[PDB]
């Protein structure tokens, strides 16, 4: 029919034998896609920029560091990586929400973020958070005043950013794990703000 | 290249699936899924056959009605799979064979490219610039919502990068530029019809001129 979908065999069927025909050859080393498929479950992760954010909350040194070399700040943690390798923190302040997106296709700051949720690869979200992230990050859950800024972050290049949310009222004198624990990944892509108890 | 893959701004979607902090699931919610960037990096890194800019344009490069059926990962087995055949890796038959059925790829492309451009400008931050008015058919990373608009630089990048309408067609001369994090108003991108209040883009230089 008109504009149908092309036939095609089933994408397991189709994924794997992309690796059997590389595999088959001798161009894929041993335990190769093991060791990403390893990397990308366990390692990349929104804990570590949860940690970054809770170390910059309790550390105006670090925080400054983390704000205008945002890479080296990364490197002292040991999580610079694969789409991670120059960072920039952007931070949320009482006029001010940053929001990142990548509308051209996925770009996130893998090795602190995690993989993107499919969420944020959606066109959904591709489409609409770069003209209306006010009544997106609304529909989302997330209301944003109307006295605040919202700025968006179209991820088009090799920066890969992270969202620096404001600390909540509620959290002083909490130690840095306690902070960790409110800073989720959504937050980190700055769709959601970090919620006290 | 003005394909569907340039999202941003387009009108008639429906709801973003996700509510803050709601299960997202595993990383990977099928066997296969780890495969597509698996086998991306094998072809990047140990192969030495194509470059992570390929990989985006050949995605771009999908039929644009495959394009838009197709769930994210499985558009980077087509997209990885579309390369090794290019490339010379693989064909598609051992492909069809080994999948036992149809395995359509990404189209050709239409453009050799273009280098990085000869003549351009290191911009300071606080200067006024406007994205060059150019249509490039092969691969950019300009969204078109900001082609021809005018914004401020808020970052120049300290490293410098090949150009992407070079690297991602694999030619030779795509030097290197660095990137500057141009930010635009809402109003200046889409009039009246936003309720944002900035959007930054990380342009590279080479798509850059003085405001
Ligand atoms: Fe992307
Ligand atoms: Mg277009």
């Amino acid at each position: 029919t008109e504009n149908a979908a092309p036939a095609q065999a089933p994408v397991s069927d189709r994924a794997w034998a992309l690796f059997r025909a590389l595999d088959g050859k001798g161009l894929v080393p041993d335990g190769y896609v093991e060791g990403w498929k390893k990397t990308f479950e366990e390692d990349f992760s929104p804990r570590r920029g949860a940690e970054l954010v809770a170390r910059a909350w309790t550390d105006p040194e670090f925080r400054q560091l983390l704000l205008t070399d945002g890479t080296a700040a990364v490197a002292q943690y040991g999580y610079l990586g694969p789409q991670g390798e120059y960072i920039v923190a952007v931070e949320d302040t009482p006029t001010l929400k940053n929001v990142i997106v990548c509308s051209l296709c996925s770009c996130t700051a893998w090795p602190i973020l995690g993989l993107p949720p499919t969420w944020y690869k959606s066109f959904e979200y591709r489409a609409r958070v770069v003209r209306e992230p006010r009544k997106v990050l609304s529909e989302m859950g997330t209301e944003i005043a109307s006295d605040i800024e919202i700025r968006v972050y179209d991820t088009t290049a090799e920066t890969r950013y992270m969202v620096l949310p404001q600390r909540p009222a509620g959290t002083e004198g909490w130690s840095q794990e306690q902070l960790q624990e409110i800073v989720t990944k959504d937050c980190l892509i700055g769709v959601a703000i970090p919620q006290v108890p | 290249m003005d394909g569907v893959h340039d999202l941003a701004g387009v009108q008639g979607f429906g709801k973003v699936p996700h509510t803050v902090n709601a299960d997202i699931g595993p990383t990977f919610h099928a066997e296969w899924e780890h495969l597509p960037y698996s086998l991306m990096f094998a072809g990047v890194a140990e192969l030495g056959a194509f470059s992570v800019d390929e990989v985006r344009y050949v995605v771009e490069r999908m039929e644009p009605r495959h394009y838009m059926m197709t769930p994210y990962y499985e558009r980077y087995v087509i997209g990885v799979a579309t390369l090794m055949v290019e490339k010379g890796i693989l064909t598609q038959d051992e492909l069809e064979s080994l999948a036992g059925g149809p395995f359509p790829l990404s189209r050709p492309s239409e453009s050799e490219g273009r280098p990085a451009p000869v003549e351009t400008t290191t911009f300071e931050v606080g200067q006024r610039v406007r994205v060059r008015d150019e249509y490039v058919p092969g691969h950019i990373r300009m969204p078109a919502y900001c082609r021809g608009r005018v914004g401020t630089i808020s970052h120049r990048t300290t490293e410098k990068w090949p150009f992407p309408d070079a690297i991602g067609h694999g030619r030779n001369d795509a030097g290197e530029e660095p990137t500057y994090h141009v930010k635009f108003a809402a109003e200046e991108l889409f009039g009246s019809d936003t309720d944002g209040g900035s959007v930054v883009v990380d342009l590279f230089e080479g798509y850059l001129e003085p405001a």
